[PDB]
RNA sequence: AGAGGUGAAAUUCUUGGAUUUAUUGAAGACUAACUACUGCGAAAGCAUUUGCCAAGGACGUUUUCAUUAAUCAAGAACGACCAUAAACUAUGCCGACUAGGGAUCGGGUGGUGUUUUUUUAAUGACCCACUCGGCACCUUACGAGAACUGGGGGGAGUAUGGUCGCAAGGCUGAAACUUAAAGGAA
């Protein structure tokens, strides 16, 4: 039958633009188009739901990051820039099949942990068994009761690294990867262990909105 | 000095998609997928069809004011093929050659993780 | 240009004596084409990296499964067949269609043939190289091929035989003619 | 303004906006990669974490009971509503039977180097020898190895004055009628 015409909808888009809290080095990571701020659904309503996934190795600068894509929340907005906070972080997927090889057993954990807010994160964590230097038989796999011990220390461990930190703490916490260093370190009298990640931070429920704080993660 | 957004390329078999939205992932800057840039219905999955649907995706991108794409090509996935089809090379080559900066090529194809088959 | 992708894999162990002496052969292939890679045997890995001189975007996602080919232990000269644009990988899935492990032999065994016939057979009939190999099936080649083996396959590791397949690709290949 | 899907199409969804993208929520199923000629179970079978419940195995033992044991006919346990597959190229010389070899899984003993580490309680990983027991694999030496049922006897052919059937004619119309219209054939 008949559809409808076409009116040009980039006109009334606005391109605010998007700013990274202090958390990171450098901090205007890109720009967002949004429908005009119009009476009777204004544009500063239409967002703030929104998440943008963004790599570290940008967030950071250097590009030994170059997985662990970020996400960040907008929450505030105010002079055509954007304030976004904390919503998670994920590896690429080719970065975890970069890692599974067969011949050794993958250890995971996750636990669900409130930070020093009302946040809660279920916290993920992944680690392979590695074979040692002189070690001539092939295998080096875990003799599950090392598994148990293993899952059970980075349990204890990452949620004694959380409960301790705030998101700002946490994230500030997993730029330079220290926590991975952490498990290594409790966990080398069990078994070697190579490259211990965290892989998956999961925002599940957020506290309230506290705009002060917000800004003041900001500047 | 660029400004960033980003393909959303879906290459699966029998069509492929070429769909840029903003860094948000939520507005749509130019969505043609390739069976409508060539029509006889089993010719859509076509690199030349890929490379027609990118090329006047990209004219919009440049009209918008996208210099630069960051590019995430995905499979069908699921419990099927998880190969990017004819059209992924095709749409990022026509991508990148009508102007656009490439950045961050990435996989993200569904990989099912205990799918659901039987 | 690009600006940086690096992909990687890791092979094993009994790879690197093989991989020691194609390795001239990949950095000709690749460097053709402008990408680097590297082979770094005190992990068992093999990456490939885009350069400065990297004109071809998605060269590097071939270059992915060329090293991912020669992980997965294809041999060489039908692994860098994979850089040229009518052909593609995949890997069909085989091991989560059935229960016991008895039927489950007896169905792949099915797949390879009577002394490779039957795979052979279908490698002619798709123009398809394939590799059944533990508890999946890789194939290279063109897509309409690599749509023909994956239903070949999953029709197989059901219970219909692929000699049906077979015969049905004889006649439908007499009958696009 | 198409999307499925196909060798091509089609059924189908779609300006009440499909497909794609983003956020969110639910429902059912499953437990990818790690996944191996490896582990467990009487077999059928068994892969997310954590807890509880009982159980099983080998090993260790200068513990205890004292022939309680092995074998299988019988028998016992496991194995009115929405509908589904199974086998399909396969294999090897059998048992009372000798040594082994490399690897691997579980336990144990010894050796003395590196990962470990320290005055919170333990618990390691690897290497080497020995050893016990497993799923397998590669060789070896030596032995009578006999006293859900229903069946004729080879392979490949060849021939037929027998028995039992099928099967050719020849333009239809159209035969009692040398007969229309329309068609086949040339």
């Amino acid at each position: 039958g008949q559809k409808k015409r076409v009116v040009d909808p980039f006109t009334r888009k606005e391109w605010f633009d998007i700013k990274a809290p202090s958390t990171f080095e450098n901090r205007n990571v890109g720009k967002t188009l949004v429908n005009k701020s119009t009476g009777l659904k204004s544009a500063s309503d239409a967002l703030k739901g929104r998440v943008v996934e963004v790599c570290l190795a940008d967030l950071q600068g250097s590009e030994d990051h170059s997985f662990r894509k970020i996400k960040l929340r907008v929450d505030e907005v105010q002079g055509k820039n954007l304030l976004t906070n904390f919503h998670g972080m994920d590896f690429t997927t080719d970065k975890l099949r970069s890692m599974v090889r067969k011949w050794q057993t993958l250890i995971e954990a996750n636990v669900t942990v409130k930070t020093s807010d009302d946040y809660v994160l279920r916290i993920f964590a992944i680690a392979f068994t590695r074979k040692q230097a002189n070690q001539v038989k092939r295998h080096s796999y875990a003799q599950s009761s090392h598994i148990r011990a293993i899952r059970k220390v980075i349990s204890e461990i990452l949620t004694k690294e959380v409960q301790g930190s705030t998101l700002a703490q946490l994230t500030s916490k997993l730029i330079p990867e220290v926590i991975n260093k952490e498990i290594e370190n409790a966990t080398k009298d069990i078994f070697p262990l190579q490259n211990i990640h965290v892989r998956k931070v999961k925002l599940l429920k957020q506290p309230k909105f506290d705009v002060g704080a917000l800004m003041a993660l900001h500047g | 000095s660029q400004v960033f957004g980003v393909a959303r390329i879906y290459a699966s078999f029998n069509d492929t998609f070429v769909h840029v939205t903003d860094l948000s992932g939520k507005e749509t800057i130019a969505r043609v997928t390739g069976g409508m840039k060539v029509k006889a219905d089993r010719d859509e999955s076509s690199p030349y069809a890929a490379m027609l649907a990118a090329q006047d995706v990209a004219a919009k991108c440049k009209e918008v004011g996208i210099t630069a794409v960051h590019v995430k090509i995905r499979a069908t996935g699921g419990t099927r093929t998880k190969t990017p089809g004819p059209g992924g090379q095709a749409a990022l080559r026509a991508l990148a050659r009508s102007g656009l900066r490439i950045g961050r090529i990435e996989d993200v194809t569904p990989v099912p993780s205990d799918s659901t088959r039987k | 240009f690009a600006e940086e992708s690096s992909f990687m894999t890791l092979f094993p162990k009994y790879r690197e004596s093989y991989l020691k002496t194609i390795w001239n052969d990949v950095t000709r292939a690749l460097d053709k084409h402008n990408i680097a890679c590297v082979l770094d045997l005190v992990e068992g890995s093999m990456t490939v990296k885009t350069t400065r001189k990297t004109y071809d975007p998605a060269i590097i996602l071939k270059a992915r499964d060329l090293i991912k080919l020669l992980a997965r232990s294809v041999p060489f000269p039908q692994a860098v067949k994979i850089l040229q644009d009518d052909m593609a990988c995949d890997v069909i899935k085989i091991g989560n269609f059935v229960t016991n492990k008895e039927r489950f032999v007896k169905r792949r065994q099915r797949l390879v043939g009577p002394n490779g016939n039957t795979l052979k057979a279908l490698e002619l009939l798709t123009k398809c190289y394939i590799l059944v190999q533990g508890n999946t099936v890789s194939a290279m080649g063109p897509f309409k091929g690599l749509k023909e083996v994956r239903r070949v396959v999953e029709d197989c590791m059901k219970n219909i035989h692929p000699i049906y397949h077979i015969k049905e690709l004889m006649i439908k290949r007499e009958l696009a003619k």
